[PDB]
């Protein structure tokens, strides 16, 4: 590869998506990992690890933030308004579970915008079938966080999921795929520059999208109860 | 909800 005008426009597209990633979402991964690790910021979160800790601590919001970020993707607002709703209808759950891995470690998940922290084992100890609600998300997060993506990687990765040309009921598929092809080019370059150690990380990220649709499929089956 | 999406646009 070389540093040429096409490469610079892909990096400028990456920077634009990252700035919108920050403006649209309050709690990013960089601040999430800082809270979960030692370099914590302000007030420490209230850990909920059993029933007693639940008492002394006693999705709709994310849908609005993701739509705000989708409006900043170049060309998304110019699509047919019905297709814009269709892309966000079948993709918002895949985004939320991707953002959820940023707030997760092997012990639990960050809740209440970092004010609380509920452990993984306490969520599994809940009564059936509520004990199986968050467990598929943790198993995905352990594998997903093993890729060690940052906010710059996730910003473009979130954009590729939105511009999925295979959503049911898309009136105009071709212009959607032309944007995703541009997003895929920027995501490939972003991963090669930011991850000199991960062989075929671009291929591994695309395979994670198949795992995301299996979570949403499994989550809807759990919601029919 | 699709109704929440068909609003922020």
């Amino acid at each position: 590869m070389q540093l040429n005008p096409e490469s610079a426009d892909l990096r400028a597209l990456a920077k634009h998506l990252y700035d919108s990633y920050i403006k649209s979402f309050p709690l990013t991964k960089a601040k999430a990992r800082a809270i979960l690790t030692g370099k914590t910021t302000d007030k420490s979160p209230f850990v909920i690890y059993d029933m007693n800790s639940l008492m002394m601590g006693e999705s709709v919001e994310a849908v609005q933030e993701i739509t705000e970020y989708a409006k900043s993707i170049p060309g998304f607002v110019n699509l047919d308004l019905n297709d814009q709703v269709t892309l966000l209808k079948y993709g918002v759950h895949e985004i939320i579970y991707t953002m959820l891995a940023s707030l997760m470690n092997k012990d639990g998940v960050l809740i209440s915008e970092g004010q609380g922290f509920m452990t993984r084992e306490f969520l599994k100890s809940l009564r059936k079938p509520f004990g199986d609600f968050m467990e598929p998300k943790f198993e995905f997060a352990v594998k997903f966080n093993a890729l060690e993506l940052d906010d710059s990687d996730l910003a473009i990765f979130i954009a590729v999921i939105i511009l999925s040309g295979d959503r049911p009921g898309l009136l105009n598929v071709k212009p959607i795929e032309d944007i995703q092809d541009n997003l895929l080019q920027a995501l490939e370059l972003q991963l090669k520059l930011n991850h000199p150690e991960s062989s075929q990380l671009f291929a591994k990220l695309l395979q994670k999208m198949t795992d995301l649709r299996q979570i949403v499929t499994e989550h809807v089956q759990l919601l029919q109860v | 909800l699709e109704a929440i999406i068909r609003k922020a646009l």
